RNA sequence: GAGGACCGAACCGACUAAUGUUGAAAAAUUAGCGGAUGACUUGUGGCUGGGGGUGAAAGGCCAAUCAAACCGGGAGAUAGC
RNA sequence: CGCUCGCCGGAAGACCAAGGGUUCCUGUCCAACGUUAAUCGGGGCAGGGUGAGUCGACCCCUAAGGCGAGGCCGAAAGGCGUAGUCGAUGGGAAACAGGUUAAUAUUCCUGUACUUGGUGUUACUGCGAAGGGGGGACGGAGAAGGCUAUGUUGGCCGGGCGACGGUUGUCCCGGUUUAAGCGUGUAGGCUGGUUUUCCAGGCAAAUCCGGAAAAUCAAGGCUGAGGCGUGAUGACGAGGCACUACGGUGCUGAAGCAACAAAUGCCCUGCUUCCAGGAAAAGCCUCUAAGCAUCAGGUAACAUCAAAUCGUACCCCAAACCGACACAGGUGGUCAGGUAGAGAAUACCAAGGCGCUUGAGAGAACUCGGGUGAAGGAACUAGGCAAAAUGGUGCCGUAACUUCGGGAGAAGGCACGCUGAUAUGUAGGUGAGGUCCCUCGCGGAUGGAGCUGAAAUCAGUCGAAGAUACCAGCUGGCUGCAACUGUUUAUUAAAAACACAGCACUGUGCAAACACGAAAGUGGACGUAUACGGUGUGACGCCUGCCCGGUGCCGGAAGGUUAAUU
């Protein structure tokens, strides 16, 4: 559900939150968690290479099943879990030998479910599949790039993949930024969509929300000096230049793909 | 106010002790450096 | 086995001292100037073998050096280590 | 019993005034002042190195040094002054 | 040395880490040092002083990070990193009370304890890891209950009868302390238990963990402050007595109970709740593999031995550390008494510590820090700068506007001390004896002695004044800018600047774009377009018009021109 905060300080007034009252309220499943510490955006060289990352709060990582190749045993959902790393809630399913994994939670999904992966596994939600195997014109999410590899499309909130045709050894998928793209079929991809459709319609509400986040401040490089960015200067505010990166590079429109390792596979750009 | 030196003998060590300018080939030619100098203490290491 | 050449080394001298004294008359513990790396157990084999005295327990401390000035020179004198050595009752030295 | 909520000590700051200006102090004292569960504050240790770092951006800060640190060297640079 | 006076007392007291390194104690000296003198000193000289199985380090174990055999990469130097190995600021065994030195003490002594390991007997016995599982093991906020530290009062014991009216009493002063350990298992917290059968999981195995199905029982287990008992016929203890080398020593020693109040400490790594979703590894428990078989090994009791080494003095909000100084500065952690008070504010005190290393006079101008001011009351001035003023609790009452939360403590006003009564002390809190029950205990019910105790009303009463001191909002009206809380020019600028949630454009299909890097790689991200980067704008409300000629970006590729090459 998505509510409202009521305005009784300014920092609440126009923070909107998405309340799920289904994932579990207690502790996450602890042999399937790893310590996972911070960067600050920094590399082995210590520099920042990523700007605006550090802080924001304490993270364990879950270890979640992408690749789904524990073929023909059906697993039940046990429940529906926050996961800090990700936008997709996950799911803690008990197979029928007694092990326990963690996965993507598919819309819809909920704790008593049964799930299956392999060849033959029923058209359904949260089922894995070879691509070969299931119906053109189907939505699927967490779709394999090369077999065996794991799932690496359509993980976040809300996203799917569209299987729009299949022929020889490829299907054409719809993604969701709108590119067609060649996969082979046998690649494997779960039935559904992947749920908490509603993470796009929060609100932070405040600067300190994003710092909870590990996100730092933007300063724009047009409030700046001219050693420091190609925007900065001026007695006032004064632009007079294309828009660039701090870099230089032109950030309206200038196209940075290139790849011709991966052109053969793309169909149709997203634009 | 407070100064700029505040002293730790562990920071003193690992920054300038002994087996830090050991540690690099620029370090061990301070040492060498220090040595034809004739300096009594060639470092920080007490 | 403490072998006897090392006993024989690691007893330097007696200490005297008010505080000495009072140690020896009151509760039976002589104080000695013992080598600076000399152990607990050999110190006790020591006195026992060339004391000729049967030993409770000793303890031990080290003292440092002062510094000390002598016509503006400036000198330290060395560390030593002091034992505290506790007679069995009924023994004298 | 929520909150970058409210009043207010510790703690963190530094808006005004007087003093001080061969100072008690190479940035403080005194009376008042702001924050005070947070984008808070603090201890220990670690990492980033000079056209380089870091910067909620003041060309700020990088050991009382910053529109290019410090030390040593080219070095007795050159100086129609 | 003494008596008095004054000052601090959430410190200007006590104790640590860090840093320093003999500054510690005793004797002796006064050249220089000490902003003066100095018989004194953190000064000179000499001697003394730091005692550990249990405190700390070392040690086992890891975090960030470092190094890193081979390895990958790079003109050389070197860079990165695998197996590993280091690295605390975090996890890992055990000691308390009393006494003692001029100077150390959880280290010495007295008394009473505890932990780990090696050996050797005795009895029983499936042991075995570099592998598996458990555990260790973890957030923010909030709310109570049960407690203790601790305090107050009474009782008890000892002492007293007052320099000036009174003081044999409902009077005054002091004391009324006791640990770890061991035993017991309470307030409370969590969890159903037990026995069989089977199984694609835990890299092999597993009796362990995980999964499935039955039978049976319903209370079994784990955890846990405090209290109580013992420790303790002991120790300590007001004071008294006797010597002093008048500093202090030696001997003896009464009471040693209760009630009430009560933490920010303990139960509590709990409980409730929220989203931003909250280390690791070993010690520890358990499972088996190879292997070993009346052996080794394991479990328990007993005995015996071992527990090394290094630190331990002293300062530590400071004259001993960082500030060139015996410098109004700076410096993390712990302890937390009384009266008033909401309080760790503030005032006065306790324990304890100090009067700040030039003093003596005088009582001009002027400067500094303060007190009061006739009449006037912003006329001052760039400007009410500074000053003056307001200031508490309860109650009454409170406008426009508003995003419906606010605005608001709007504004404005009333009451307030003391005494008596209601009521020899009330409502409330706490709670003994007694009685009843019991699945008999640290139990339940009743019962209320004793203790503690607001607030109100009525009546009276003193002063100029009862929130009396310290402490402690000035208020209202119009308007610019920025939504807001934040950030900034360390040392002349705190702002209207920066950031910000929100908005848009744009790049990016993952070996992502992008960034650090001759490279290997690393960050982005163990993320995957509801994601990540870049840029501009800057909550929210109503909105965001026309121009593609210029410059850029995006697409096109028929033609013209055009490089190396030939
Ligand atoms: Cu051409
Ligand atoms: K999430
Ligand atoms: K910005
Ligand atoms: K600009
Ligand atoms: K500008
Ligand atoms: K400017
Ligand atoms: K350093
Ligand atoms: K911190
Ligand atoms: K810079
Ligand atoms: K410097
Ligand atoms: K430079
Ligand atoms: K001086
Ligand atoms: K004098
Ligand atoms: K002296
Ligand atoms: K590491
Ligand atoms: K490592
Ligand atoms: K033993
Ligand atoms: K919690
Ligand atoms: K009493
Ligand atoms: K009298
Ligand atoms: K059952
Ligand atoms: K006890
Ligand atoms: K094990
Ligand atoms: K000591
Ligand atoms: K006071
Ligand atoms: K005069
Ligand atoms: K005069
Ligand atoms: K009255
Ligand atoms: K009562
Ligand atoms: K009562
Ligand atoms: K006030
Ligand atoms: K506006
Ligand atoms: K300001
Ligand atoms: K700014
Ligand atoms: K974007
Ligand atoms: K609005
Ligand atoms: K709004
Ligand atoms: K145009
Ligand atoms: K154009
Ligand atoms: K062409
Ligand atoms: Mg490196
Ligand atoms: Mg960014
Ligand atoms: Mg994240
Ligand atoms: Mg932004
Ligand atoms: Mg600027
Ligand atoms: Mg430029
Ligand atoms: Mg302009
Ligand atoms: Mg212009
Ligand atoms: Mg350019
Ligand atoms: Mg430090
Ligand atoms: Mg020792
Ligand atoms: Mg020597
Ligand atoms: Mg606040
Ligand atoms: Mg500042
Ligand atoms: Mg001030
Ligand atoms: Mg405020
Ligand atoms: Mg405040
Ligand atoms: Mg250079
Ligand atoms: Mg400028
Ligand atoms: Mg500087
Ligand atoms: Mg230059
Ligand atoms: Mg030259
Ligand atoms: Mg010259
Ligand atoms: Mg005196
Ligand atoms: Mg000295
Ligand atoms: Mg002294
Ligand atoms: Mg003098
Ligand atoms: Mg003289
Ligand atoms: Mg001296
Ligand atoms: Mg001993
Ligand atoms: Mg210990
Ligand atoms: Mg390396
Ligand atoms: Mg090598
Ligand atoms: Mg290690
Ligand atoms: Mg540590
Ligand atoms: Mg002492
Ligand atoms: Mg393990
Ligand atoms: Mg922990
Ligand atoms: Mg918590
Ligand atoms: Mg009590
Ligand atoms: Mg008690
Ligand atoms: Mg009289
Ligand atoms: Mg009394
Ligand atoms: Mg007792
Ligand atoms: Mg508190
Ligand atoms: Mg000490
Ligand atoms: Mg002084
Ligand atoms: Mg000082
Ligand atoms: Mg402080
Ligand atoms: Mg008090
Ligand atoms: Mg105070
Ligand atoms: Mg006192
Ligand atoms: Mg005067
Ligand atoms: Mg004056
Ligand atoms: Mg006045
Ligand atoms: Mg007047
Ligand atoms: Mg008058
Ligand atoms: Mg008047
Ligand atoms: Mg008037
Ligand atoms: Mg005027
Ligand atoms: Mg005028
Ligand atoms: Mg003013
Ligand atoms: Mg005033
Ligand atoms: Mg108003
Ligand atoms: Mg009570
Ligand atoms: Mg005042
Ligand atoms: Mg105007
Ligand atoms: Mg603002
Ligand atoms: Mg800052
Ligand atoms: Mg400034
Ligand atoms: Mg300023
Ligand atoms: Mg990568
Ligand atoms: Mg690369
Ligand atoms: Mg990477
Ligand atoms: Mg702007
Ligand atoms: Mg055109
Ligand atoms: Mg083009």
């Amino acid at each position: 559900a998505v509510v409202k905060c009521k305005p009784t300080s300014p920092g609440r007034r126009h923070v909107v939150k998405v309340v799920n009252p289904e994932l579990h309220k207690g502790k996450p499943f602890a042999p399937l968690l790893e310590k996972n510490s911070k960067s600050g955006g920094r590399n082995n060289n210590g520099r920042i290479t990523t700007r605006h990352i550090g802080g924001g709060h304490k993270q364990a990582y879950r270890i979640v099943d992408f690749k789904r190749n524990k073929d023909g045993i059906p697993a039940v959902v046990e429940r529906l879990e926050y996961d800090p790393n990700r936008s997709a809630n996950i799911a803690l399913v008990l197979y029928k030998d007694g092990e326990r994994r963690y996965i993507l939670a598919p819309k819809g999904l909920k704790a008593g479910d049964q799930i299956q992966s392999g060849v033959d596994a029923a058209i359904k939600p949260g089922n894995t599949l070879p691509m070969r195997n299931i119906p053109v014109g189907s939505t699927v999410h967490n779709v394999e790039m090369k077999p065996g590899k794991g799932g690496q499309l359509a993980r976040s909130a809300g996203t799917y993949v569209q299987i729009v045709a299949r022929d020889g050894a490829y299907v054409t998928l719809r993604l969701r930024s709108g590119e067609m793209r060649k996969v082979e079929a046998d690649c494997r991809a779960t039935l559904g969509e992947v749920g908490n459709a509603e993470h796009m319609l929060r609100v932070l509400g405040k600067a300190g929300a994003a710092r909870w986040r590990g996100v730092r401040p933007t300063v724009r490089g047009t409030a700046m000096n001219p050693v420091d960015h190609p925007h900065g200067g001026g007695e006032g505010r004064n632009f007079g230049k294309h828009p660039v990166t701090p870099w230089g590079v032109q950030t309206k429109g200038k196209k940075t793909r290139s790849n011709k390792r991966t052109d053969k596979f793309i169909v149709r750009r997203r634009s | 106010m407070k100064r700029t030196f505040q002293p730790s003998v562990l920071k003193r060590n690992r920054s300038h002790g002994f087996r830090a300018r050991m540690a690099t080939k620029n370090g061990r030619q301070v040492l060498a450096r220090r040595r034809a100098k004739g300096r009594a203490r060639l470092t920080v290491s007490k | 086995m403490i072998r006897e050449e090392r006993l024989l080394k690691v007893l330097r001298a007696p200490h005297v001292s008010e505080k000495a004294s009072t140690a020896m008359e009151k509760s039976n513990t002589i104080v000695l100037k013992v080598a600076k790396d000399a152990t607990k157990a050999e110190i006790k084999a020591a006195v026992q073998k060339l004391f000729e005295v049967e030993v409770e327990v000793v303890n031990t401390l080290v003292v440092k050096g002062k510094v000390k000035r002598h016509g503006q020179r400036i000198g330290r004198r060395s560390d030593w280590k002091k034992a505290y050595v506790t007679l069995k009752e009924g023994q004298n030295l």
